[PDB]
């Protein structure tokens, strides 16, 4: 019956998880993580990644 | 013993890091300090900044 109210709400709660979660992508990067590229690659090749 | 510097036998060794997630038995010369619990402060538990 409230359908159409649990509709956006998931639609919402979607949207803001997926939006955390590609977080975790890395974009062909090395790692997602940004404090391990500074800590271990030097800074010219820190800011190209 | 006679040989163009293109073609003299070489000795390479390559060193293999591994950074996955496991308790770290390879580490740097480094101390280590005190620990406190209630404050904003920078961590260096072996992989994280």
């Amino acid at each position: 019956a409230l359908g159409k109210l649990q509709d956006v709400v998931n639609h919402n709660a979607q949207a803001l998880n997926t939006l955390v979660k590609q977080l975790s992508s890395k974009f062909g990067a090395i790692s997602s993580v940004l404090n391990d590229i500074f800590s271990r690659l030097d800074p010219p090749e820190a800011e190209v990644q | 013993p006679t040989y163009g510097v293109g073609h003299q036998p070489y000795r390479v060794v390559v060193l293999s890091f591994e950074l996955l997630h496991a308790p770290a038995t390879v580490c740097g010369p480094k101390k280590s300090t005190n620990l406190v619990k209630n404050k904003c402060v920078n961590f260096n538990f072996n992989g994280l900044k």
